């Protein structure tokens, strides 16, 4: 809940709440009651709706891919980041260091495609998600002996049901994930710099496990990232500049703010 | 095995999980706690507000 | 074969649902925890925090340090105005971008005080007293310093305590206020004045800067969760 | 010695009296009082003038015709350029009040007649023209009523109030008014109507020139009639006392 | 994986089902309540306050506030009839548009007692005597005082209490009755009478005006909600 | 329940049951016990089925739109409001304020397109329904970024299942939501008029995820609202008027009820 | 953490909720409370039947 | 940690605050105080607007010369234009006040000079 305002009167004394020295890196703790004569007001105000779990805990999409029923692009694969989508990379972004688990819901769906296939009689395709951690075998086509996931997590999903979903553990090395990294991977100060050094989640496959009929299908997997049981520390400032690459901080210079005329334009311009 | 615990209002919702692991459990969304003396007055030395910051 | 019946809503993703998801890494040991430094608990932890408002946001200053500094200088004449921003911490191109504007713009809803904390940069040699003010909507913003006067004011005599706090209560009719502006749902000016002009000695500049810091109180709450307007995105970044 | 006609209102430096009257009709069963501390969102101590605000005042007097339709009186906007009611509503940003509505209209035993005073809690008007709103001077009488429309008012490209009476310019039945707190004037057994009604409003507190949260209807549904050498002149003339008002957020004057 | 099996209805939207949905809003704090003057609980609150009762509907009176004035004149005889309309208060044009029969149109079966009072809105100076009857269906409506008799009336003499309640009781063979019109539901007739002519003095008006108001008794009740055949529509308005 | 009537017997005395003055401002209570003699009656009758909730707890049609597969015409947006339907409306006012938490249901159906185009084989469609607070970024185009929802609550429904449901909160900023407003909404008593200065619920935006197939398909989104857990304050008179506008109470003139002939015509005409 | 509570009738209906956030909630059907004398007799003088109003 | 020369005043809507004084000098000894009923002639019940009237009034500031003489401003009548103060005084035969009079002026360490500052009562001229 949200604090009250104590009922004040008139005062003609030597404290002084309003006067400071902003210089100690202290942030003042003054309230309407210290300046002026307030009412007793009772608030039952809740900041329930700010807190960090509600504040992640809503799913986005962080990326989506496609693959196809013939051709070459018959299977899809994605290096999983969270930095290629602006808005949910921003949220965890307002933060050094996040842990969470994570729920991922996955909204897969297929456009016939223009051919001159007659006689098309479409079969419900069935579609197969892969993860790959890092280290194990990646799928070179549609059909090598790596999509058997004997050992690898994997989620068979038929066209028309709802949206498979699963989650996810804290995943790091580390006890916290790091959202930035002001270092390089190698001792001689050299090689990657930045968060990427830290990014080894492994890669994501996707494909038909079959084609359903004569005619192309094109499908497109939206994978949905959600910050369960969420924990952030060391909080900075939210990203001004428009983000440029999914890899690193590299922003091109934006002005602190929008303009007006001036500091006595009551008016956004 | 089950959990009674409080509705977001101005009653209860049982809750039991059928999971083996944590991290298949749904969020927290009702922790309130709240700590902005880390951020607002990290200070070493105590500053009270009637009284002249530098003195 | 246990009767049942599905009702609406069957087989819906809803993005803000909260459901139990079987996990893909079974008795998977997680890394133990350690305590770092600053853990947020809720946002408004950092909407407490001070940051340096850019009210002189005029021109190209807004792509400077400049847009951080409130010019101050010695006249011939007080009653003059210092500058000038409406009450809209979320919306006004001062506090848009602030740390209480940016977690404001996540928001529809907001309601609260906030404490403009204003900072004198001069020489330690000038003196000086402001009229700082917030005169709730109505009737216009004030114009002249007698206008000012009627309202919610405090009168800064720049001294060993640099800096003075303006702390603008929640005079408003409704509960909240939206994030956006609406103008059923104003929220009033802020302005400040020269109360009794800037006097240098001889040899210390007369020409000085004053700063802006902008937190919330401890009745501050922002409500209904949305996106901000302010990161876009035309590609996946790579 | 009793009498259920008679009464004594005695509010500041007014006092009124009848000689024939009915029950004060109290507004929703409430009887008007201050704001709680638990219903309070404006943090601001709030000025309460007490005896300069809440006492009787008397707007002007209208003439009861054989042909009137009604009238209309805004709330706060009626008595917004009245004494201190109207200063104190003029400097601060929000207000918060109830009345005691006293309409009084005496004829005689050879006159008849019968008038419906209500108290419409928000009564937002429609236009003539379907496609505009009315304007504000069209709505608003500031202590000089606004009157209703025997017939049907012309939609051409204007912002005139569809005055009609039987449809109240709301689009309602105008018989149907008797839900919103009311008396009847019946000249035959009434001198005058008094309803005292509590703060209505979805919010603790509103401003007092953007929002008129009640609205004074005096409609004849019996019109007045009498033989001739019965006075031709019948005035009516409406009192109204603000009751327990509160001022938050105190600035310059006006309304911008 | 529990063995479960799906009865008829399952994945069906029924308007008038009661289920629980998922909040697409977690978390969120309404803004607290506020006692706000006249709640309604239930809407019999409202069909039990006297709203007039347009019993002239005839001609263009309807356009007008002519519906509701009940004339009343001087004869040269008594027995007359003054007004007659039957026991239908969601059908017939009078009651139909009352508060009573606008709430009524939302339900389909009805049941209970009404109450009309009667408003004598002369010269103070006028008397006279009415007779207030309700005769049950069966036969006809009376034509003559002499048949209205024999029914459920009440002798109104007007003098300083202006009004006068004739309250008609729910006799009918069914517990309910069809708020439509049906003649196995049929209700009955209500009409009024001169018992002694009005009698004026010289210089006051020998014709005056009478107003009837109808409200529900503690006994009335409504069933069966249906939609009101009042409200039409063409397009989304805009 | 109702009440019951009491035996009641002859009278005569000087008390007046039937005799008031309407004046007051005060219904009569009279019941049929003080003007005839009764008998003894027992009510079960309970007015169950009148009470607020049951009265507004209903799912009602409150608007509907189209999008389709190709075209100009891909995705759709609604700024939420009750006032375009008149049956809902005029329910809910009857009521001057009115606080309440809704129950949204979609019914979203697709018809296949008249086309020249052979081989049609189509996919099954996915379909998203977005809601963009007041303040929040707005769809441009079926696939502008801002379809992320990464804060923003969004239903990802797939043809043929269930329809899609969820309730909200009691969204207004007020103690109540006000059906009614005689006011402005700038101070200058200028601007806007009427209930339209207080509605600021946002947009609602809905999108095919997926085309499906090659020939053409419109899709179109119903949403029906049901007041749960309804408060109502300050009843008024039922409108009588026919609407006109969806933002304010412009009515034509009509006139008190049909009509019959004389005041002695037993029949309506 | 069940409700048992009666049904309509001329028995019993237990309930669970399920969700955290009580709009989540179903409708409040049986709430039969009434109080007609806040339109129905607003006067301020009480007004008793077997009396006459004005004397 | 505390000074003799710091200072804060708070009336209504408005906070002053000094960071060199001397004491504040209250009246004759005297705080003001409302009418008592053993005082009261008037019969009739007074407007008491508080927050409203009783807050600081900033009047116009005056040029301080080198050959300035002196300045003088009546007391009812300045604030007889000011705000609420103003309006009650114009509405209401009677009135009874007392007032916090803060005058203000800050120069430097290089600057010299010298005020008085009197209250006087009655001062027929
Ligand atoms: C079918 C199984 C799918 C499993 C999905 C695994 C996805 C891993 C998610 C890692 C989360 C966010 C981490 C950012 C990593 C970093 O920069 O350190
Ligand atoms: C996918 C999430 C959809 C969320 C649906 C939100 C709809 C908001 C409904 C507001 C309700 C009725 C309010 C009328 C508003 C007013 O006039 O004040
Ligand atoms: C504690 O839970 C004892 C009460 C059990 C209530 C019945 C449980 C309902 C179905 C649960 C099975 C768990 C699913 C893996
Ligand atoms: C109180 O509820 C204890 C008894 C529990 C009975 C079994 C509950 C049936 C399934 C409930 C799970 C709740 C769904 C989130």
């Amino acid at each position: 809940r949200v604090a009250d305002t104590v009922g004040t009167g008139p005062t003609n004394s030597e404290a002084i709440p309003a006067l400071t020295a902003a210089e100690t890196g202290h942030t003042s703790q003054v309230v309407p009651s210290d300046t002026m004569q307030t009412r007793h007001v009772k608030n039952y105000h809740s900041r329930s709706e700010s807190t960090i779990e509600n504040f992640l805990c809503r799913s986005a999409c962080v990326y989506f891919t496609e693959y196809e029923n013939s051709g070459a692009k018959r299977y899809a694969e994605w290096v999983i980041t969270p930095r290629q989508a602006a808005q949910l990379r921003r949220k965890l972004e307002f933060f050094t260091y996040v842990r969470f688990d994570l729920e991922l819901t996955f909204v897969i769906t297929s456009t016939q495609q223009p051919s001159t296939t007659q006689n098309q009689d479409a079969q419900i395709l069935t579609h197969q998600i892969m993860y790959v951690p890092p280290g194990g075998p990646v799928p070179d086509k549609v059909d090598s002996y790596v999509w058997q996931t004997s050992t690898n997590p994997s989620v068979f999903w038929t066209e028309g049901n709802a949206p498979p979903r699963m989650s996810v553990p804290f995943l790091s090395i580390g006890n916290a994930y790091s959202n930035f990294y002001d270092g390089w991977s190698e001792f001689s100060r050299n090689g990657v710099y930045g968060i990427n050094t830290l990014n080894n989640m492994g890669t994501l496959y996707a494909r038909h496990v079959n084609a359903g009929s004569t005619g192309p299908i094109k499908s497109t997997i939206r994978i949905y990232f959600k910050p369960k049981h969420v924990k952030a520390w060391i909080p900075r400032p939210p990203r001004l500049c428009q983000y440029e690459k999914a890899k690193n901080v590299n922003f091109q210079p934006s002005g602190v703010t929008t303009t007006r005329q001036s500091i006595t334009t009551m008016t956004n311009t | 095995g089950a959990q009674v615990s409080t509705q977001k209002t101005g009653i209860h919702y049982t809750n039991i999980n059928y999971y083996k692991d944590a991290a298949s459990n749904s969020a927290n969304r009702q922790d309130f706690t709240q700590d902005p003396s880390k951020f607002t007055e990290p200070v070493k030395d105590i500053m009270i507000k009637s009284l002249p910051a530098l003195n | 074969g246990l009767p049942t019946m599905n009702t609406p809503g069957s087989c819906q993703f809803l993005t803000s649902d909260d459901f139990q998801s079987p996990s893909a890494m079974p008795q998977y040991d997680v890394t133990p925890e350690m305590r770092i430094p600053g853990e947020v608990k809720n946002l408004m932890e950092i909407a407490e925090v001070d940051s340096v408002v850019p009210v002189q946001n005029v021109g190209e200053k807004v792509n400077s340090m400049e847009a951080y500094q409130i010019p101050v200088r010695s006249n011939e004449g007080s009653g003059t105005q210092v500058f000038g921003f409406p009450l809209q911490p979320g919306y006004s191109s001062v506090f848009s971008r602030t740390l209480l504007g940016e977690i404001l713009n996540y928001y529809t809803h907001w309601s609260g005080s906030i404490k403009l904390t204003f900072m004198f940069c001069g020489s330690a040699m000038a003196t000086g007293k402001f009229l700082l003010a917030y005169s709730p909507p109505g009737a216009g913003a004030p114009t002249k310093r007698v206008d000012a006067m009627l309202g919610t004011h405090v009168v800064w005599d720049v001294g060993l305590q640099s800096s003075c706090v303006l702390c603008i209560p929640w005079i408003s009719q409704t509960h909240y206020r939206y994030v956006a502006s609406d103008e059923y749902t104003a929220g009033g000016f802020i302005t400040c004045w020269y109360q009794t002009n800037i006097v240098v000695p001889a040899d210390a500049q007369s020409s000085c800067y004053i700063m802006c810091f902008v937190s919330a109180c401890n009745d501050f709450s922002v409500r209904l969760l949305k996106d901000t307007p302010f990161i876009s995105q035309e590609n996946f970044f790579q | 010695g009793y009498s259920d006609r008679v009464r004594s209102i005695t509010l500041g430096n007014s006092t009124i009296t009848t000689q024939e009257c009915a029950n004060v009709v109290v507004g929703y069963g409430v009887w008007p009082d201050y704001l709680k501390d638990s219903e309070a969102t404006a943090e601001d101590q709030p000025t309460q003038p007490d005896v300069a605000t809440c006492r009787f005042y008397t707007l002007d007097s209208v003439q009861w015709q054989k042909t009137s339709p009604g009238w209309w009186w805004k709330l706060p906007d009626a008595l917004s350029n009245l004494g201190l009611f109207g200063q104190n509503m003029q400097y601060h940003y929000l207000g918060r009040t109830g009345y005691t509505i006293h309409v009084q209209c005496n004829a005689s035993k050879f006159h008849q007649g019968c008038l419906l005073v209500v108290c419409v809690p928000e009564a937002e008007m429609g236009c003539a023209t379907l496609n505009n709103t009315p304007s504000s001077a069209e709505l608003l009488g500031g202590d000089t009523a606004k009157e209703f429309a025997d017939k049907p008012v012309a939609s051409g490209s204007n912002k005139l109030v569809q005055r009609v009476v039987y449809n109240a310019g709301m689009g309602v039945g105008v018989g149907n008014l008797t839900i919103f707190p009311h008396q009847w004037i019946n000249l035959r057994t009434n001198n005058s109507a008094t309803i005292v009604m509590p703060y209505t409003n979805s919010v603790p507190m509103d401003n007092m020139f953007r929002h008129n949260n009640v609205t004074l209807m005096v409609i004849p549904f019996v019109p007045l009639d009498y033989c001739p050498g019965s006075t031709t002149y019948v005035p009516i003339t409406v009192t109204i006392a603000p009751m327990c008002a509160e001022y938050n957020g105190l600035r310059l004057a006006g309304h911008q």
